[PDB]
């Protein structure tokens, strides 16, 4: 027997990238939006990304140490930080990004 | 626009065919029932490549059927894809070859080839502008064969400005279907090479062969190998019938890979090819479609490449691709095996894209490399066929109808200056 | 001031659908093709009210990508009699695609580019856009310029071609295809700029880091240079030059035009936002080669001729003082015999953006565009591996079988050698 | 795939910062929007806003030897501050004129 | 970045890689059907050294197992983190070893290598900056030892310029599984002596002494050992997949540890090693780290090291640590016991800290000692050779494979001078 | 007035990154990148509210470096000047040097080319680089070549991390201590030394901190580096630029290594305790229980010295100290020199840190100066060098590479001569 179906939906360079631009950079860029630079290379941490981005206080810390948790979704959470990862990085800019948190 | 009929001869090459319109029909998404049911407009915009409409969006295929025993006949009617076809060009005899070259080429030629040559000519005057036709056969039946190779010589008798695409499958030792395949296939290949512009080398052998290791079926029925070459035909056309970064056209294709008139004997390969247990272990990219493609086990001759030298390759891409990688990745491994490859030419790979991949994958390829590895298999044929003239064992059917010696030893001197060339350039 | 834009292959169609998208964006009207709410005179021509044509003519032989265009979006900038589609392409053939189709289809090119010109009125030239390692562009653009020379002969012809680069390739007898097209190339256009492949994936590995990088962004990038060319005719500058002051102050001997060209600053959104962008390290990197257009080393030549487009919030001061310290530094060299090697141009408006595009909003850009003897070496670099597969007769039976024959090729071969004898001769 | 078209990455993005979606850039040649030094350094390259053009310089108003900068004229000034200054000068127009002009 | 590649030789060598990745995965964070689950990013950033990212975020260690008996392989199959593995990575004989090394290293090499090399080149060139190789195998097995020593021979031999690390379990008289262990053992390190960068010497004996005393487990079945193991290896890679404060990459270790080319043994230990019942009542400091490191009960080989000199020692720490600390620990272990080390290279021990320590552990310490107690094992192990090769018992079923006399004479000569070399530095 | 800071090696940008956190700190400047002219000498302001700093940090490995691309100062950096390698050099000298470097270096120098080419007033270069690694010792010996050759005219401050005699971390530093110093004689301009167990000792004995790691170390001497640039930074009663390290502390071309100190180091505790003056920071800014290098100076006799005042400081008082310190007989001059002093003050006092050890005091002094205990030093390292080169250990590493014995014997010797001419000015 034939197989069941196979919707065709690739469309063409052109149609693509040279006629929906600004839909196409909106999706490609709003994909890797959240991650660090030696992050967003792998996929999975992708969609991470996304399933976390679907407290201000929280974010702001966030986006202000930057490579702290952006693909969580055993280990409890204390207010600051995880028990078992501290960098030396971090544990040296505690402090600054805690007046950034603040600022912003 | 540009044009492309299809012939297909034998049972080998109606049974390919059959499979070669099911995938293409599924392609442009057209049902069984000759109506269209595609939803992306894509698939419009070059269906005048292979069809005609005839009234009211029935879509029939370009194509002309030519056997001698109604079983083939039945088999690909009673197959779905099978009532979408031409009644009137199911031109066919009735007595039957009989795996005799010299009964498809004097005896049931003289009363069938006129008429294939009347709807062949209707067909091809029907369109606008022809890029060129395309016969599918194979080398050691008769009526494949032999009726095949007349069709070629006839037609390019007739049309001789228009390209011409023949996919053969030759025989093997270990794969041997008939006891007279050297003399089928020797005669067959002094005609080809003369009468046709390029062929894609097939054989069976090295399909079991894929089969076994990268598909790793339990069951490879004619059906997976008939699957199998229609991918491959349909790669080799989605330039033609989808719009590109790079296109390539088929004569230019065939510009590229063959510098000398006598060479053009290609092998060809396609990618991915992956089981269904390691389909989801892997990844998706240009260096994965490219270590399969040059990987030796994913040729379909029976020619290691390892063996000769490489003149000529060409990497036809499907899927929206980076022209960088293509051309970084193409380079590399050229410069990598720079030992397997041919001195005096530099940039041997021919590469182009469609930005149009088959239908449910991401990215796919075809390889088609015009190597001097094939002259093994023309010694691996030429030492039978030798073997056998030595005393005369079967001739006699052949000599008793109209055939003489001297188109055996002609045949040789062919295939013996053929592979002397081959060494010639290795 | 007018002047018409003619794009004869598979490469040079692309490049021009970057290019007049781009030139709609910059001129603000929707692909429509009216003005919502007088410099555009220079492209576009105003039919009866509230429509703008471009003055461009796509042609090519297979009809794939042409009917693609008709196909897009912009099906009603061009409406459907400009776009010359033939039935079947040269492929990669210069003997087909100078004598087989270009036959049929020349004298239609020509009477339409002969109605475009009459519908123009001040006529500053034409510029020719091709891929001279394919087939159309390569036989039937030397056709088409030979007769437009024969037709016009004193106009300026600006031909935007793109060669092969040495390592990277995609045909096998682009050799071929470049030799007999420079043949004529040499002896019918005024002004030839250089646009390699490798040098844009460098670019856009290195400055813009992509690294899967498209043709699009490439001729994206090709389109920004030639606005900035154009800018000149298209808005007022402070310092304005026309398409004639090249074929004056760059062209010092008739056989010599071949012209690198770079541009900068290649950048970013967050890149620039980090670069404190000025007028001195703009045209610091407008000359390493790490921001060419051709894949070549200049450190090797010397260079004879320099032009300079700066577009954007720059006064003449600090382009005065870097060119000051470009000519005073030895790093490069520019030739003895012109003491003077420097033409600078600016203009007012500053360079737009795209949507989709990889580059950012900028205050100031620079194009150079450069004579030196880097284009001798590589001409020297094809020469080469012409020869090569010219040696062992290798294809040469497609084009004999077409109806050349091996006088023209021994005789491109010699010219080609002419050509290098002439380079360095001129870097004595 | 994802980096087929753009960077994609952090630090080499296309993609603006949300603050601003439109500004060039870059340094403009005459650093319009900066806070004014306090004291121009004696050795200063660079220019912050409203300096008098040649046209102007080569011809100066005449309270430009008492010491008053140009860019004191085209300062705003407040409404009692104009009323001190035609008070202190010997102007002496009625209020109704004044608004008037005001 | 830079890449590990993983090789698995023989019944042990798959049974050790098994545990391995699972606590590799453990430790990374991803689940036993491929996709992450963890916490940290810190996780992410270095997951491309061990793995390869299939599709939608399947991540599949880089690792090649092969040994020549299905029964491994079902074992592996079995447990969980068994489904990771590309099933193309399983390349495999069929007919079995049996402990001897010339079936592992001329009959069945001949015809499982070149598959072998295959597979472990598409894994190379897949990834761009190749960092090393690892190879888990055995010494007195024989599909382990005499295939993975022919394929560390092939390999070095193509790639010169990549590190390699070489976990081998050696036998003792007292923990003596098969009879042959002088035969092989001998033969594999005279090929380990000029193909390997350095070797990582294990056993089971001292395995078995570290569980009766310090564990007091009560029934120590290979799984334990082999978490033991696995947990060294994850150790000696710390410094790659995690930031610190003073990182030591393969390289940098072989170059603090290697003074001389044909010294390259090692000997391991691992900490903090502790029983339930008594981790309750201690502190968790440095000094108590080093107590247990430097504890001649605590190294993996069955050679007590205060019966020789320490010719170079490192240590490498998990976790938030001062390094005032650590260092002031070295110098003063240095000083007081200054007659167990050398005399002529000042400053023996070679440190680094890595800021992630493993899961469950506050902070932990991995030391690799090169020290020339090893000599002890290897007289050990030559005086059975010898004594065996006067009386040329079970000699027959080696020459009668291909193997002749003068090979063994060679392995007893490289056995004697490196034993000789090893007691002269001592 | 500008200058430029390359940052070699794993420690190096280690150094930086305590380092640029204090200067932004300092100018005020948040992470992020703009301030809510004294500015000027370290960040160009480009664009609208933004300073990017004038720095490259480069090494080997990627890990540390991409730990700066992805921590707090993302925006600060944008890591177009943060370069990095592939793969590590492996404390190994000839692979630092000849192998990777060989690809490096361009990339490291012609992005400092259009860096210089954007500073206008240059005054140098100021190198941070620990001679025991691989990667610092190498490509950073290769880059200063480089950098001599392309400008040579300009000053180069070499602040490098040598290797304690007792206290180390690595095994082959002697070797490669040795072949960094045989190029860092003849190219660096002034180098100043700095070792750990001597800052070890510091923050276990004055700040108190019984398990220091290498922040606490880093910030210290960010402090020192930014003490001894304060002048160019800020206006001061009698400020010195860095061309007079070069005049006033640099007797002969071939005798520049400066030994460093610094004082008060006080915890917040201690600043209650006591009362902080001139005069007592004078005296511990020359006892060994202060110094950055663990060397006894009383062994040596002091060419000349380096007195950098910041805060509340008046020329009175620290001409009363040094008139003691002149006439004190603990610590003798050397004779030939009669006026061996170099004095500078600054007004800004300086900053803290939030989380670091240090509290904020009204003065502070960064001393500088040169002696012959640093030929203690070198002979030191010279002895335990050929300890290991007498049986040829770890030579093999470097000839394999592609080096041979020959730059092992010349540098071995330069060391003996330089051994010589130490003794020799000691007269
Ligand atoms: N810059 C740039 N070059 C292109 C592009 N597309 C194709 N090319 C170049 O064109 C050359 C081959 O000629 P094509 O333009 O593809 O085709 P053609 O010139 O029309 O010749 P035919 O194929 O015979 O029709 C290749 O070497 C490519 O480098 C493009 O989008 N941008
Ligand atoms: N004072 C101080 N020294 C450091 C610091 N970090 C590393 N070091 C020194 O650096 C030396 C080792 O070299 P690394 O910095 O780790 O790396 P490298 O110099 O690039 O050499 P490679 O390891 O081959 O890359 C050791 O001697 C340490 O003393 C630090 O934070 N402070
Ligand atoms: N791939 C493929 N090859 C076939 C098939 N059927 C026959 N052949 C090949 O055809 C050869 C024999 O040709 P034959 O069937 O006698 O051709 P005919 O008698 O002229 O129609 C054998 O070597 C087969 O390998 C098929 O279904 N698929
Ligand atoms: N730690 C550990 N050692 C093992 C294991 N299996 C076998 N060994 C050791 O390996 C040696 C025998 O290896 P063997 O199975 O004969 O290797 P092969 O036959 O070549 O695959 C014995 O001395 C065992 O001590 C295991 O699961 N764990
Ligand atoms: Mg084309
Ligand atoms: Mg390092």
């Amino acid at each position: 027997v034939l197989p069941p179906h196979t919707a065709f939906t690739a469309t063409t360079t052109y149609r693509a990238e040279t006629l929906n631009a600004e839909p196409n950079t909106a999706a490609i860029l709003d994909r890797s939006q959240g991650l660090a630079s030696t992050l967003v290379g792998y996929e999975a941490a992708r969609q991470a990304g996304e399933v976390r981005r679907s407290d201000p206080r929280a974010r702001a810390e966030d986006t202000a140490r930057g490579i702290g948790t952006q693909t969580v979704l055993t280990v409890p959470t204390k207010y600051g930080e995880l028990p078992g990862y501290q960098t030396t990085y971090g544990a040296a800019t505690d402090k600054m990004a805690r007046m950034q948190a603040d600022n912003e | 626009m540009r044009e492309i009929v299809h012939i297909q001869g034998g049972q080998c090459g109606n049974q390919i065919g059959a499979k070669f319109w099911e995938v293409v029909s599924d392609e442009h998404g057209i049902d069984p029932t000759g109506t269209y049911h595609g939803d992306s407009d894509l698939q419009l915009e070059r269906i005048n490549v292979y069809f005609n409409e005839a009234t009211g969006g029935r879509y029939v295929p370009r194509a002309i059927l030519m056997d001698l025993e109604p079983g083939t006949m039945d088999s690909v009617r009673s197959g779905p894809y099978g009532q979408i076809f031409r009644p009137d060009n199911f031109v066919f005899g009735q007595t039957g070859a009989g795996n005799n070259w010299a009964k498809g080429h004097y005896t049931e030629g003289a009363e069938l080839i006129d008429s294939v040559l009347d709807v062949v000519r209707k067909e091809a005057e029907s369109c606008d502008c022809l890029q060129g036709f395309q016969v599918c056969h194979s080398l050691g039946g008769g009526t494949g064969s032999g009726m095949g190779t007349l069709l070629i010589s006839k037609i390019r008798e007739e049309y001789p400005d228009r390209m011409m695409l023949t996919f053969s499958v030759v025989p093997s030792p270990k794969v041997s279907d008939t006891v007279v395949e050297p003399y089928n296939a020797t005669l067959s290949v002094h005609q080809l090479v003369e009468n046709a512009d390029e062929c894609m080398v097939l054989d069976n052998e090295a399909l079991y062969d894929i089969c076994f290791r990268t598909l790793k079926l339990t069951t490879p029925t004619f059906g997976d190998l008939n699957h199998l070459i229609s991918a491959v035909m349909s790669g080799i056309t989605c330039c033609l019938r989808f719009p590109g970064q790079l296109n390539a056209d088929l004569r230019k294709l065939a510009v590229n890979l063959i510098p000398f008139p006598r060479l053009h004997f290609f092998m060809v390969g396609f990618t991915p090819l992956t089981s269904r247990g390691s389909q989801q272990y892997r990844a998706l990219t240009v260096p994965e479609l490219t270590q399969q493609m040059w990987d030796a086990k994913n040729m379909m001759c029976a020619a290691d490449p390892r063996h000769g030298r490489y003149l000529t390759a060409s990497a036809l891409f499907r899927g929206r691709m980076s022209t960088k990688e293509v051309d970084e990745q193409m380079l590399n491994v050229q410069n990598k095996n720079s030992s397997y490859f041919v001195e005096w030419i530099p940039n041997n790979v021919k590469s182009s894209v469609c930005d149009i991949p088959p239908k449910g994958l991401k990215m796919s390829a075809t390889f088609i490399g015009n190597s001097t590895a094939i002259q093994e298999m023309f010694k691996r044929v030429s030492e039978q066929f030798t073997a056998m003239f030595r005393r005369k064992a079967f001739l006699h059917w052949y000599t008793g109808e109209g055939m003489d010696e001297m188109e055996f030893t002609e045949a040789e001197s062919n295939m013996n200056d053929l592979v002397s060339e081959y060494q010639q350039y290795q | 001031r007018e002047v018409i834009s003619i794009h004869i292959g598979q490469a040079g169609i692309q490049v021009g659908n970057a290019c007049w998208e781009l030139y709609c964006l910059e001129h603000g009207i929707q692909p429509d093709g009216q003005m919502p709410s007088d410099a555009f005179n220079t492209f576009f021509s105003e039919t009866g009210a509230g429509k703008h044509v471009p003055r461009c003519i796509f042609l090519d032989l297979e009809p794939t990508v042409v009917d693609e265009v008709r196909t897009g979006t912009y099906r009603q900038l061009f409406h459907p009699e400009q776009l010359i589609s033939g039935k079947e392409d040269a492929a990669n053939n210069f003997a087909r695609g100078h004598y087989t189709i270009g036959k049929e289809i020349v004298d239609l090119a020509l009477d339409r580019i002969r109605k475009l010109a009459d519908n123009c009125t001040g006529l500053q030239g034409f510029l020719v856009f091709n891929a001279v390692g394919g087939g159309t562009g390569s036989g039937l653009g030397s056709l088409l310029l030979e007769r437009l020379s024969v037709d016009y002969g004193k106009k300026s012809k600006l031909g935007f071609t793109v060669y092969p680069s040495p390592q990277v390739s995609t045909a096998v007898v682009e050799p071929y295809n470049s030799v007999l097209s420079t043949h004529s190339l040499l002896e019918h256009t005024d002004v030839a700029v250089m646009l390699d492949n490798e040098a844009i994936y460098d670019i856009c590995r290195r400055s813009l880091d992509i690294e899967r990088p498209t043709y699009t962004n490439l001729n994206r990038l090709i389109a920004q240079v030639i606005s900035s060319l154009t800018a000149s005719l298209r808005f007022d500058g402070a310092l304005n030059v026309d398409i004639t002051e090249f074929q004056t102050n760059l062209v010092p001997y008739p056989r010599i035009h071949f012209m690198l060209s770079s541009y900068a600053p290649i950048i970013s959104a967050e890149k620039a936002y980090h670069e404190q962008l000025s007028v001195a390290e703009i045209t610091n990197a407008a000359f390493e080669p790490a921001s060419m257009m051709v894949k070549c080393d200049p450190r090797h030549g010397k260079y004879m001729a320099c032009c300079l487009m700066y577009r954007g919030d720059v006064v003449p001061k600090d382009v005065n003082a870097s060119v000051a310290t470009i000519k005073t530094k030895r790093t490069i060299q520019f030739v003895d015999w012109c003491p003077t090697g420097f033409k600078c141009g600016i203009n007012y408006q500053p360079p737009t953006v795209v949507p989709g595009g990889d580059l950012a909003k900028v205050q100031r850009a620079v194009c150079m565009i450069s004579n030196s003897t880097a284009i001798g070496e590589i001409f020297s670099r094809l020469d080469h591996k012409f020869d090569l597969m010219y040696a062992k007769r290798a294809f040469v039976h497609w084009y004999v079988g077409e109806g050349m024959e091996e006088g023209e090729f021994s005789e491109a071969r010699e010219d080609l050698a002419a050509l290098e004898k002439d380079f360095e001769e001129v870097g004595a | 795939d994802a980096d087929l078209g753009k960077s994609l990455r952090e630090g080499y993005r296309n993609q603006p910062k949300p603050g601003d979606e439109g500004r060039a850039f870059g340094v403009p040649t005459i650093r319009t929007d900066v806070r004014l030094p306090r004291l121009r350094s004696v050795a200063n390259a660079c220019n912050y806003g409203n300096e008098p053009d040649a046209g102007q310089v080569l011809r100066p108003p005449r309270a430009a030897d008492l010491g008053i900068s140009d860019e004191a004229f085209v300062a705003l000034r407040p409404k009692s501050e104009l009323r001190q200054l035609v008070d202190e000068a010997g102007l002496a127009l009625s209020d109704a004129d004044f608004e008037a002009a005001w």
